[PDB]
């Protein structure tokens, strides 16, 4: 009765194969989010040292 | 008689000067004030100048840091579902563990024993076989 | 006296209009101080108001990057429960495959040649069947 136990593995071998696959789907999307934090930081950097190298 | 009405003429004269140069030193005085606050004006509209930019620029700002609580929440609620799904793959494994322990409880040491009486007795077989080549 | 009169006569008309434009002048003045004391106080209302917006406008900025610090600690809690399940999903994953591997042996059941000797036992018995034969 070993090939049921063997179907049992298999069942859940493909639950996380899919439950990878959803993770690098989710990292992908953290690096989207990271570059738009990066892009939104410069900005607020380069509109300070505009002021910045003005006052001078 | 024309010698006091000359008299009553020149005075008129001295009041009417008296009235003008009152008159003029009120006007160049009220031309000081002009000007002086015509500077003033000028320093004010200035300074509003100067704040209606500080206001624009704080205003791009505070759009930027709005935006990026949007973002950070985004990457909070992202790192959420990670977590989930990780538990998710640990509960995974760990019931793939408990199928690979079942799998392993199936083990048979009956059938070594059938092995040693049948090789045994192929042996016993190729004995009479030789017997019976002797022959 | 005769040409003397005429004179002061014609100083008078002339020290009139003076001062009557010189009234006129001033009268004008004062109307455009004033329109300038008005522009000048209003400007100062201006400038208090957009100081006090800027106030606020800096009070904004602060609470906005509290607001950024907090989500920040809260991420970097997260990350690290996300490196924490990494590391036992690394350990379960080693001891699955030590647990495979252990089927390996055990799945490699060549203890089924016990067909091998159950036809060999056959095959000789036909053998020696033929040999009685002759």
């Amino acid at each position: 009765i070993l090939q049921d136990i063997d179907r049992e593995l298999d069942l859940v071998e493909r639950e996380s194969a899919k439950l990878r696959k959803k993770q690098a789907e989710l990292d992908e999307e953290e690096k989207e989010i990271d570059a738009k934090l990066r892009y939104l930081e410069m900005g607020i950097n380069r509109r300070k040292e505009a002021l910045l190298k003005e006052r001078e | 008689d024309s010698k006091q009405h000359i008299e009553v003429l020149k005075e008129s004269l001295t009041a009417k000067e008296q009235r003008a140069a009152i008159l003029q030193t009120e006007v160049d005085a009220l031309r000081l004030r002009l000007e002086e606050k015509e500077t003033m004006l000028n320093k004010k509209t200035k300074q509003i100048q100067d704040m209606a930019e500080e206001k624009g620029t704080q205003a791009g700002e505070i759009h930027d840091l709005k935006d990026m609580l949007d973002v950070k929440e985004r990457k909070v609620n992202v790192l959420q579902k990670k977590i989930e799904n990780l538990q998710e793959q640990l509960r995974d494994k760990e019931k793939q563990m408990s199928s690979l322990k079942e799998r392993v409880k199936s083990l048979q040491a009956d059938t070594t024993n059938t092995d040693t009486a049948l090789t045994t007795l192929e042996e016993a077989l190729a004995d009479k076989e030789r017997t019976i080549e002797r022959l």
